[PDB]
């Protein structure tokens, strides 16, 4: 009878429908990714379009039921989420013309190469070659002309591109209520539900800035050191009080230090603990690390897997001659059909990797129970943030030890200790100014705030002043740097990895917390522990069912983001460290 | 006295859609109960109203034996009291039930590598069955105010959709084959025994 009821109804019939056709649209691109065959192609993009089709007349339809009339917030949250066209609310040719930008410049980033100056004829290509060069190379100016090559080849190419860009999604996010485009992606985290337990788009912003205002002391520290240290390798380079130059951060981007550990080992003699040779010499198997996971979850309290998983997937390289795609990826078919692909490797990373592709497998089963809308990480951090705890648990040598890949007469010591905590540092708290840093950029163009000529100008301006790194070459604004990366011309929002972060540590502490844990948390593990365990699953099965506050107030007992876990996690480091920079300068001068 | 043909129902080849389930009426019978619960191939199978074993030497008046294919999720609602799509909309059993829900995993017959949208089921239904009604009606359901004429559209819709069971999916997700019994010691002539 009332809008309400009749919006249940057409819910119903979509939840339903929707999930079949998902069913068939995962099934095609799960014979595309593992058997890679020009008709296998064919058939997932068909059934793409099936999808898409389909989900674009749902939304039209959906948008029939006014979000006002509906009092059942687990209701509006389907219905809200199901509403918002996006791209189908921007009239019909700005559609055609956006899409030809954006695939321009995704085609762009991926034939993106930059001849090298001193043999022009042995001209290279990103992602295969150039990749290496940023993260092996030691050489000042061949690196160089990597950075600057990548540049300027592809930054000014796609500086036209990425503004009529800007004019079209800001025009877009208008049309859908959205104030600019950088609301929109902000939108994910808005959440409405039990007085208190809400959640507005703005709060974003100034959560993400007060978090990064506590980071920011553990962030100087880590730099001070990392130049320091890099001082030694560049000597004639580098100013003892200066931002670093940016090429020289082993990525291409500098998004990740993790490259710099072997400039930056503080112990060298004591070397990582690396387990791979363990593994090999038991003739472990990749089917044997997927169970050694398995056992894990199953101590903790949650299910082991289902025979569809321990039936269907692909755990190992096919090595029949079909060819497929390396990167690991845990999949729900929206059937009860999960699974994993991965090409696994008798390697400790793999180890660790297989314990969390598993814990994404093990979020999907959970939230499994809840309609199909609701069949999703509480947003858009909980998912990797998840699955990354587990990779955490695993590490310690504590747990290393009790399943047998370490001699149980085991020498854990500051020393390695630190090198493990501090190659943890190069690669978790690097980026954590880097992404809060590019994704306010984005915002600020968005809301206008960066007028075009100083693009450039100001991004450089706040990589000096946040990030402390020091733009090599002048980047006037005809250069187009930010577009450099992936996920800024891949048209991605990027803000995940900071709060990914941020939650991560929150979880691990209040599971630990809760699995009785006595000392660092670094070296928690909460195996057989399955107060955890429960406690864990309690938000596992959530999804988007309730606001991603209280998802994450029921793990740890708080409604929002907070570093303190994560200061607490790197603590051993940070006294560390800032006992080790006491007769050098900490801070970087902005020129 | 002649055998039940109760093995030419439950090793059918071919099972009606849970809509329109299938129904055999079974007379001048003799036959052996005791041999389908020896046989235990059988996932479910929860005779209500009266325990399974003593049934064997006891002779009956009427006997009815329902079969179709429903999800393996969906066999919790073949049973009385219960309230699901299936039990709402497709085959209510009623309270004081006196009879057996004898079910199966069918995945290997009934599910095909690639699809096997064949089987189906009603979603819609302006109000519940009665227990063991039948509807088979397609009249595109209405739950708008608004009038459909034959044109399914929003608050309109066709009311009946396909199960598609896959080899790959999930238990609850696969497709399960059942098989109710109804007794009926009413009629004066009894005519099925053991
Ligand atoms: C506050 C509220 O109305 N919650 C309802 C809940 O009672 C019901 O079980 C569910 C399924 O319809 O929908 C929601
Ligand atoms: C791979 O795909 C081809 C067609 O794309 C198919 O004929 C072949 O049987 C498939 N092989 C496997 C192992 O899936
Ligand atoms: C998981 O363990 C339980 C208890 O032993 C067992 O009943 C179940 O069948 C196992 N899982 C699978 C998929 O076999
Ligand atoms: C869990 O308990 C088992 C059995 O006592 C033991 O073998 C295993 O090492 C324990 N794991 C941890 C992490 O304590
Ligand atoms: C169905 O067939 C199998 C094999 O022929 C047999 O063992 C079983 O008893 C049959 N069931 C009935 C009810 O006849």
């Amino acid at each position: 009878s009332t809008i309400e009821e009749l919006a249940k109804t057409f819910l119903d019939k979509f939840n339903q429908e929707a999930e079949d056709l998902d069913h068939q649209r995962s099934l095609a691109a799960w014979n595309y990714n593992t058997n890679i065959t020009k008709e296998n192609t064919e058939k997932m993009n068909e059934a793409e379009a099936k999808w898409s089709a389909f989900y674009e007349e749902q939304s039209k339809l959906a948008k029939d039921y006014p979000l006002q009339e509906i009092q059942n917030f687990t209701l509006k949250r389907q219905l809200q989420a199901l509403q918002q066209s996006g791209s189908s609310a921007l009239s019909a040719n700005k559609r055609e013309q956006l899409n030809t930008i954006l695939n321009t410049m995704s085609t762009i980033y991926s034939t993106g190469k930059v001849c090298n100056p001193k043999k022009p004829q042995e001209c290279l290509l990103l992602e295969p070659g150039l990749d290496e060069i940023m993260a092996n190379s030691t050489d000042y100016s061949e690196r160089l002309w990597v950075w600057e090559g990548w540049r300027s080849e592809v930054g000014k190419q796609l500086r036209p591109l990425y503004e009529e860009y800007v004019v079209l999604k800001n025009e877009m996010a208008r049309a859908n209520n959205y104030e600019d485009y950088g609301d929109y992606w902000r939108g994910d985290y808005e959440a409405e539900g039990a007085d208190g337990y809400g959640y507005n788009r703005n709060q974003l912003i100034e959560d993400v800035e007060r978090t990064f205002a506590e980071i920011k002391p553990l962030y100087e520290h880590l730099h001070a050191y990392v130049r320091a240290k890099l001082m030694n390798t560049y000597p004639s380079y580098i100013s003892p009080t200066g931002c670093l130059p940016a090429h020289l951060l082993g990525d291409m981007w500098g998004r990740f230090w993790t490259n710099l550990y072997s400039l930056t080992v503080p112990f060298p003699e004591k070397p990582n603990i690396d387990v791979t040779d363990a593994m090999i010499n038991q003739n472990w198997n990749a089917v044997r690390i997927f169970k050694e996971a398995e056992k894990f979850f199953v101590s903790v309290g949650l299910p082991n897997m289902t025979q569809g998983f321990w039936e269907n997937s692909m755990l190992t390289e096919p090595t029949d001659g079909r060819k497929v795609v390396c990167h690991p990826t845990a999949w729900d078919l929206q059937k009860g059909d999960f699974r994993i692909k991965m090409c696994t490797k008798v390697t400790m990373d793999n180890f660790l990797t297989a314990h969390h592709e598993m814990g994404h497998i093990q979020y999907d089963m959970a939230y499994a129970m809840q309609p199909y809308l609701l069949r999703n990480g509480a947003n858009e951090g909980f998912h990797e943030a998840v699955g990354e705890i587990m990779s955490l648990s695993a590490s310690t040598p504590k747990h290393l030890k009790s399943i047998g890949l370490l001699p149980s007469d085991f020498r854990e010591d500051n020393e390695t200790e630190i090198n493990f905590l501090l190659k943890q540092a190069l690669t978790i708290v690097g980026t954590l100014p880097f992404t809060y840093m590019l994704e306010k950029w984005r915002w600020m163009v968005f809301k206008g705030e960066i007028p075009k000529d100083q693009w450039m100008k100001k991004w450089w301006e706040m990589k000096r002043e946040i990030v402390g790194v020091m733009e090599p070459v002048p980047h006037d604004e005809t250069y187009c740097d930010p577009a450099a990366l992936y996920h800024v011309s891949n048209d991605f929002s990027f803000i995940r990895y900071y709060t990914r972060t941020i939650y991560q540590f929150q979880f691990q502490e209040a599971l630990c917390q809760a699995a009785k844990h006595e000392g660092p948390l670094h070296k928690c593990d909460i195996s057989n522990s399955t107060e955890a365990g429960q406690k864990l699953l309690n938000m596992l099965r959530l999804g988007k069912s309730k606001p991603w506050t209280l998802a994450l107030e029921n793990v740890v007992g708080a409604r929002n983001m907070d570093v303190r876990p994560l200061l607490n996690y790197f603590e051993p480091l940070f006294g560390w460290l800032k006992d080790q920079n006491r007769n050098s300068f900490v801070g970087w001068n902005t020129d | 006295t002649n055998l039940c043909p109760f093995g030419e129902v439950f090793n059918a080849s071919k099972f009606a859609s849970v809509y329109a389930w299938n129904r055999k009426r079974i007379s001048n019978c003799v036959a052996d109960y005791s041999v389908l619960y020896n046989s235990t191939s059988f996932s479910t199978f929860k005779c209500y109203g009266v325990s399974p074993t003593k049934l064997n030497d006891l002779c009956f008046t009427n006997v009815y034996a329902d079969s179709f294919v429903v999800k393996g999720d969906e066999v919790r609602q073949i049973a009385p009291g219960q309230t699901g799509v299936i039990a709402d909309y497709n085959y209510k059993l009623p309270d004081d039930f006196t009879g057996c829900v004898i079910a199966w995993n069918s995945v290997k017959q009934d599910a095909l590598t690639g699809g096997n949208y064949g089987y189906l089921y009603r979603l819609f239904r302006k109000s519940k069955l009665k227990p063991f009604e039948r509807d088979i009606s397609t009249e595109i359901y209405q739950a708008g105010s608004t009038p459909c004429n034959g044109q399914v559209g929003l608050n309109c819709y066709y009311p009946l959709e396909r199960y598609g069971f896959h080899p790959t999916t999930g238990v609850n997700y696969q497709p399960f084959r059942v098989v109710v019994l109804s007794f009926e010691l009413l009629n004066g002539p009894a005519t099925v025994c053991g």
